[PDB]
């Protein structure tokens, strides 16, 4: 219950990253 | 109804009678506080009352000035400051008076005491304090009781108050302090009490070490501590030493030698466990901060300056010593074992692969005569600690030279796995998980691999404690088998890795592990999905396929324990089935990632269903967090549920009650966002009216606000102009998240700061982006905000200018910075350039590790440039 918030969050802010900066 | 006979009342095991009391206490309190505090202190400081009346006088009071809570904590300090001075003074007489006459050994005075200086010695309210405490622990006529009861009150105030309030009077208490420690203080409960209250004033006693007198007068009054008959005052003592070697590192090369070697190296030999650990820990923080002292200076050298701190190597020069005493600490083990107990074999094995890291090859020497001479000893004490000493050194050594050590150990290691100890196995699982992490090559080869797969296939069906860590093993294994499928000479996706052979047959035995008689220990089935999760994740593309109907298999399973709820009764069989329905959820989210994008939308309409059914509480943030892939996989296509799912993403939000599940909602809205984009704005009025109640909810966990605060990025980069509406209260909410304060003293609240200004800044981002539109041509509509820009800027140098940070927050800034220099343009230089700590900003970031904050710290610096090259 600690990976299944903590990990899958991660991949989430990737998600605005890579959002952001294939628009930056 | 005398006050006495209500407190009394507040002991009752009567749920209504407990209510009562609450009521006339929380009415009385509500009625006329001052008074209220005045009659209770009245009450606890009278040693006539009865031990119960005074004990619960005393938490009347105390819970009327803290709370764990540290936003509750404030606003009661507050209330507290804006009492009459001379009705506080009264509360303050009375508690400070009750200092020594309390019978119940644990004193509550002595917290009502700390509650009222947390909320006082900040405004220099209470100079009457720390002369009084030093007074009663001084007086060579105090008795016993007195000075460990005010005792008890110092270390309070050190452990709940920011050390920089307490600076200005460090020579005062540690005159308390020093002289209720020293030896020929007559009681051992006096001793104790002074010892745990040093602990606790370290941080603020700088100016103090810094003396060498005083330095030494500390020094030699803890060592000699360490030496009290009494066991409790030793462990304490040698606590303090840990503690004082960590902060005052640069100032024992003249103890280390004369003392602290000595002192340390006994403790960990100590037959007294709680003497042992601390010996232990005392080297492993020596470690650690050696460990940091050689990154500061790699860093520096990187950056050119000389570093401000030197090593002195203790690890290293201590090694020849530590290494025999430790390995044979190993040894300790047993039987019955528990994997959340803390015992010195256990930390001596940390310690262990703390020095392998700090001084890497230096140990090598040192232990492989340990592990050759017990690796085969029939005593299963001795061949589990050579084993584990393996394992634990296996990282910081150089792979080149341990390669032929693993590589010659192999045979020996597939044969432990089948040893008849269950601690052996346990232990060989581990150490063959070690080696594919850090020398794969010893077992991804064509001689061990084969039979290695085969002994951890075997190991699945072994007892819950190997077969967890045989699952954790396979983990490792797959990740490396599959790290070394690319690079070649290109950079793209791999193919067909060495498991992709026997990828099916792993994947069937971890659904089979998984099928286990659970509350089994050593969470073996969360272990295997954790396992199946990671393999297929770390598959190639000839996994495709395998990984293809594993989906449909999860899929089925998650099915076939929907229509469970059969069987579902006695708070232990509905515990399993909620965190089996829980592990697929997980489960569903790592392989809907590798199957293709048609796959998702031919399953889509049976997942939905299903994970629909499921939103206990556990449950709806797995279930939440499965919508949340399900919708970055389907992307735009996923509009076609949003009418049916608005009301369940409703709920979530609604609720807060379970800040998690409402976390995950927050969640969901920002994947919604990315999903639909523009499709999203028929959904907004109703998404922003919950999210904007929830900020406005003083109810609502403190975890949740940074996440709405960067959700409002996302909407308004996902809807643009139609934003525009809630600018006003956006940005008001904005300004006054942005100027959140904590106190710098609690780590926690620290964080949680840095989360939040990473959240504003995100915010502010989203808005200015969103505004500016997709396009090379800036809309007009983020001149609306541009009267910000100065603001924003402003609260960016404040950052700047703090030690706190964090490359996230760098990172956010970073990124804000280049957008509104995309958005604004020219005019933004001077504000920036008029505003020094932002350019430290950018510069520090440029050096960071966090590609992130590297990446954006580096266009943004870029972006300033083409205003300074523009007309």
């Amino acid at each position: 219950r600690r990976r299944r918030i903590e990990v899958n969050v991660e991949l989430r802010k990737a998600k605005k990253d890579d959002q952001m900066l294939k628009r930056r | 109804m005398e006050l006495i006979t209500i407190l009394e009342k507040t002991v009752s095991p009567d749920r209504l009678e407990l209510e009562a009391a609450q009521k006339f206490l929380e009415r009385a309190a509500v009625e006329n506080l001052p008074t209220f505090l005045v009659e209770l202190s009245r009450v606890l400081a009278n040693p006539g009352n009865s031990q119960v009346a005074r004990v619960a006088a005393g938490l009347q009071i105390k819970n009327s000035l803290t709370s764990k809570d540290p936003d509750i904590k404030a606003q009661y300090q507050q209330r507290w400051l804006a009492i009459d001075a001379n009705a506080r003074r009264e509360v303050k007489n009375y508690v400070l008076h009750t200092l020594g006459t309390e019978t119940y050994r644990p004193s509550s005075a002595s917290q009502c005491v700390a509650g009222i200086a947390c909320a006082e010695i900040p405004v220099n309210q209470w100079p009457e304090l720390i002369p009084q405490l030093v007074a009663n622990v001084t007086n060579p006529n105090s008795t016993e009781h007195m000075k460990e009861s005010t005792l008890e009150a110092i270390g309070y105030i050190c452990q709940d108050i920011d050390p920089e309030q307490l600076q200005d009077k460090s020579n005062e208490i540690l005159t308390a302090i020093i002289q209720g420690m020293r030896k020929e203080e007559p009681s051992n409960n006096v001793k104790l009490a002074a010892t745990n209250a040093l602990l606790n004033s370290l941080e603020f006693t700088k100016a103090n070490f810094d003396k060498e007198s005083e330095r030494h007068f500390i020094m030699q009054v803890v060592c000699e501590a360490t030496q009290c008959p009494d066991t409790r005052v030793r462990v304490a003592a040698l606590q303090n030493l840990v503690k004082i070697m960590s902060l005052y590192y640069q100032y024992m090369e003249t103890y280390m030698g004369p003392a602290l070697f000595a002192i340390t190296i006994e403790a960990m030999k100590s037959d007294i466990d709680e003497v042992a650990l601390q010996g232990i820990e005392f080297w492993s923080n020596v470690c650690d901060e050696e460990m940091d002292l050689a990154i500061e200076a790699s860093e520096a050298a990187e950056q050119g300056r000389p570093p401000e701190h030197t090593s002195k190597f203790y690890a290293k020069g201590a090694l020849q010593y530590l290494v025999p005493i430790l390995t044979q600490t190993l040894t300790k083990q047993d039987e019955n074992d528990d994997d959340d107990d803390w015992n010195p074999c256990k930390a001596a094995g940390v310690c262990l692969m703390l020095l392998a890291t700090c001084c890497e090859d230096d140990i090598v020497p040192h232990v492989l005569p340990f592990i050759k001479e017990h690796i085969k000893n029939p005593d299963w004490r001795y061949r589990d600690a050579a084993v584990m000493a393996f394992g634990c050194i296996l990282e910081g050594p150089e792979p080149s030279q341990l390669k032929p050590l693993v590589i010659q150990a192999m045979p020996t290691l597939i044969e432990l796995m089948k040893d008849p100890s269950v601690v052996v196995r346990d232990t060989a699982a581990w150490t063959v998980g070690r080696i594919c992490e850090l020398l794969p090559e010893a077992a991804i080869n064509d001689v061990y691999l084969a039979p290695l797969l085969q002994c951890l296939i075997e190991g699945l069906s072994a007892e819950p404690r190997v077969a967890s860590n045989v699952c954790w093993a396979f983990s490792s294994l797959a990740e490396a088998a599959y790290e070394a499928a690319d690079v070649a000479d290109d950079q793209e996706e791999p193919a067909t890795y060495c498991l992709s052979s026997s990828f099916e047959l792993i994947v069937q035995k971890l659904l089979e592990t998984t099928d286990r008689p659970d509350g089994h220990q050593n969470n073996l089935r969360s272990s295997a999905y954790e396992s199946l999760m990671e393999i297929v994740k770390n598959s190639a593309k000839d996994c495709y396929p395998a990984v293809q109907k594993t989906t449909l298999v999860i899929m089925e399973r998650l099915q076939q324990v929907l229509q469970m709820e059969s069987h579902i009764q006695s708070t232990s069989d509905r515990i399993q089935f909620n965190d089996l329905q829980s592990l697929l959820c997980a489960t569903l989210q790592n392989v809907l990632r590798k199957v293709q994008h048609q796959d998702a939308l031919q399953i889509s309409d049976v997942v939905m269903a299903s994970l629909l059914r499921m939103f206990s509480g556990g449950v709806q943030e797995d279930a939440l967090m499965a919508v949340s892939t399900l919708v970055e996989v389907l992307g735009g296509e996923f509009l076609k549920y949003m009418e049916a799912f608005k009301p369940f993403l409703g709920i979530g939000l609604k609720n807060y009650a379970e800040y998690q599940v409402c976390l995950a909602a927050v969640g969901l809205v920002g994947d919604l966002c990315r999903a639909l984009q523009s499709n999203i704005i028929p959904f907004c009025d109703e998404v922003m009216q919950l999210l904007l109640e929830n900020l406005g909810n003083e109810n609502v966990h403190r975890s949740v606000k940074p996440q709405i605060l960067s959700v409002f990025g996302d909407i308004a980069l996902a809807i643009g102009g139609e934003f525009k509406k809630y600018l006003e209260v956006v940005l008001n909410t904005l300004q006054q998240a942005s100027q959140a304060q904590v106190d710098k003293s609690d780590y926690d609240m620290v964080d949680y700061l840095n989360e939040l200004r990473e959240s504003c800044l995100e915010a502010y981002t989203g808005i200015v982006q969103g505004l500016k539109g997709d396009q090379e041509n800036v809309h007009p509509d983020v001149m609306l905000v541009q009267p910000r820009v100065e603001f924003i800027l402003s609260f960016i140098d404040h950052i700047a200018g703090d030690e706190d940070h964090t490359d996230g927050v760098v990172a956010c800034a970073a990124g804000l910075i280049g957008d509104l220099c995309t958005a604004f343009g020219k005019d933004v230089l001077k504000l920036v350039e008029a505003r020094p700590m932002i350019h430290e900003l950018l510069t520090e970031g440029r050096r960071s590790k966090t590609n992130k904050a590297k990446t954006l710290a580096r266009w943004a610096t870029k972006e300033l440039r083409k205003l300074k090259n523009q007309a």
